[PDB]
């Protein structure tokens, strides 16, 4: 159960980062990170897939209700690979990922605010920031985490967000999933060299997941070892 | 610019109503306002007019409206913050449904269980657009004097 | 486990491509 | 700048279509729009032309377009937000697949599970050219009137 | 202090900051209660482990 | 060991978050927070202590 | 040049014919420029490289002895797939592109 | 944020709230002008409306 919660994020992920690490500002604010970079990045055979990530909170006008909300330019595999359940609708095709449709995913709570009526979501349009957006899918949270006190959150194909309501080449991050059952330790340094190449400087700054995965795996199985062993010893004593 | 002057005997207000509601706001509608610093000391007057030219604050366009409050006592400093209640309408001889009881099927439909003279309760779909903080205005959908089940509403279920 | 499937009745439709804009 | 003036006998709209779609949009194509504040009150008219000079909001270039909507009753304040539908073509007598259940092998080939009269779902490869914001105009490989398991489809799966 | 519950006072502080500031804004994250529940969790693990162990030993 | 490691935090924090929550930006960016407040904030007897917290990078 | 914060950039121009009135001003346009062949030379796969200092470029390779040995090399040209290598490695040499170790027999 | 209920204790030993108007918000205590009589006990701690102590 707990591993399924953990492996729910698969194998693996190398989110791309600027600056130095998590706490950095200006060097992290600047991003020499073309989404085009992914091309050659996706070119490596061991990789199964790798995906762009970006997000922007913006004001959202609508009919009468008129409030800002966070939003998330992402892959269509997002709710898929996260396995996030849908309140309604689906994610989106890669074709329409290229289609730049004004399709979009929203919080159920966001609907709770927008829609006292509980009107059907699909086919409806609501502007984000400025651009009109024909809402379709909305997804229920797959975690409780009530202490998070989650606010309004929204999801877009990244091509649309970063594209036709941002236009920057530099997305917040890029997920990178390896194939082959390949080890987390290896190649991440090779990708590091890769960023030492396609960029001229030490700018990978990425975090990684079979490291923490394998170690918590050894941890849990170790707990199995202690528990089952002392149990069986006691029973043999019986 | 050597100096500036202002006639402090009538304090015009800039009530920036949202663009979502500007379509209404018919002139001469009665409205009132109050300041944060005095908590409870209501001022009131007629709305005067609406400014043709909006000025945005990044997101969301807004449109101004003005009153003409008398200013004795010498109070009311310039550019003071002021909460504003602009009379939306004065509908009357018309029923309104308490929020707790109403059911809202589909996303437009509104079931409303009511007691009947038979003593057997029955829901009715009701059309409602206007709504208040405490109630939703029902111009149509329920015959007057019908009792309504404020709690545990159940269609087809006699009390 | 119910094999229940959401489904639709396809019909010779007419194209409604036009898009939108703020 | 002493004072500005404006003629409101008719209202022009700035419909900022994205640069990706500007290549189409032939003049005189019929279009309609609606304001956020009145929810449902359609306006409509001919498109007039396309402005030669773009202006941008950081990322992504946008090109304007204009109508010429009549303005009875003094409604529609300046710089009001307005959602805008521009019309592309209406090819007819042809099926379009909802995108909810599409299968797309190779990114060229396109399998699609559909329920049969047997109660057995079965997929078929199909070719498709035209694509829509919501669906895709299928051209071959599926009959009209066919049941199509839009939800949780799998090949060969009787229900 | 006091050994006082985190669940309490934060609401008191809620209205408090809702007052001392004219509007709710502080939007603080809860303390200690997470410690409370994880303590119940770990002690619960102690319960499962120690109890099944001791039961097995009684079986011995 | 683990519990002492966790409760090591002063019982365990109520940091001020003048915005909405962790994901917030501009409303979180604007901040009416006042250390002066800490006066009356510390006025409550159960409050053994409450402390200021702020930070930034600089060259 | 006109810089955009980081990285200086330089322009180049064409002269495309414009039939039918298409192509609006300031439209985004992806651009391919042709460079040139640099044939008659070995090109190393990117993964295979050892790149000390960011100037130096060791390259572990396998010998006929079955023992691997690195050779520092000069490399200027770079490609999305490989990099051109004018010097430091003879042709026909095997190259331990995978899990390389200097000075190590296979 | 306009209304101000205040639970207090009655001679009955039963608590009851009264809505009150209050102007000044003096830093130690607010200044209540109306809605409560003097000499009244006030359940400052763990108050419950309509509840006997």
């Amino acid at each position: 159960m707990v591993l399924a919660d953990i492996r729910s994020i698969g194998t693996n992920t190398i989110d791309v980062y600027p600056g130095k690490d998590f706490g950095d500002d200006d060097p992290q604010y600047q991003q020499a990170l073309k989404y085009d970079d992914l091309i050659a990045i996706q070119k490596q055979p061991w990789v199964a897939s790798a995906t762009p990530a970006v997000s922007q909170n913006l004001r959202l006008r609508y009919n009468n209700v008129d409030v800002a909300a966070s939003a998330n330019g992402v892959s269509g595999d997002y709710f898929n690979v996260y396995g996030m359940t849908f309140s309604e609708g689906n994610t989106f095709n890669q074709e329409q990922l290229n289609g730049r449709a004004q399709v979009v995913v929203l919080d159920s709570n966001t609907r709770r605010q927008l829609f006292p009526h509980k009107a059907d979501v699909v086919g409806e349009v609501i502007l984000v920031g400025n651009m009109p957006a024909r809402v379709i899918g909305v997804a229920e949270e797959k975690q409780s985490m009530f202490g998070s006190s989650k606010v309004l959150r929204v999801w877009l194909p990244y091509s649309t967000m970063s594209g036709r309501v941002m236009g920057q080449s530099w997305l917040n991050s890029i997920t990178v999933r390896v194939k082959e059952g390949f080890d987390s330790a290896e190649a991440e340094q090779q990708l590091t060299r890769l960023l030492s190449l396609r960029h001229g400087k030490k700018d990978f700054f990425t975090w990684n997941m079979d490291g923490v995965l394998k170690t918590v795996e050894k941890t849990t199985r170790t707990l199995q070892l202690f528990l089952t062993l002392v149990a069986v010893i006691s029973l043999v004593v019986g | 610019n050597i100096l500036t002057l202002a006639d402090m005997s009538a304090m015009l207000v800039k009530a920036q109503v949202s663009e979502a509601d500007v379509i209404h706001l018919k002139p001469g509608q009665k409205a009132w306002f109050t300041v944060l610093g005095d908590q409870l000391t209501r001022y009131e007057g007629q709305i005067k007019d609406v400014l043709p030219t909006p000025e945005k604050v990044n997101d969301a366009i807004f449109y101004y409206a003005r009153f003409e409050v008398p200013n004795p006592n010498g109070l009311l400093r310039l550019d003071m913050t002021a909460q504003v209640h602009i009379q939306l309408t004065d509908v009357k001889n018309v029923l309104t449904i308490p929020l707790s009881a109403l059911g809202d099927p589909v996303g437009d439909n509104r079931y409303k269980v009511k007691l009947l003279r038979n003593g057997e309760t029955r829901e009715r779909e009701v059309t409602i657009g206007a709504r208040n903080d405490t109630d939703v205005e029902i111009v149509k959908g329920l015959e007057a004097g019908d009792e309504v089940v404020i709690g545990e509403a159940k269609p087809g279920a006699a009390q | 486990p119910v094999p229940t499937y959401q489904t639709l009745i396809v019909r010779p439709g007419d194209l409604q491509q036009s898009v939108l804009a703020t």
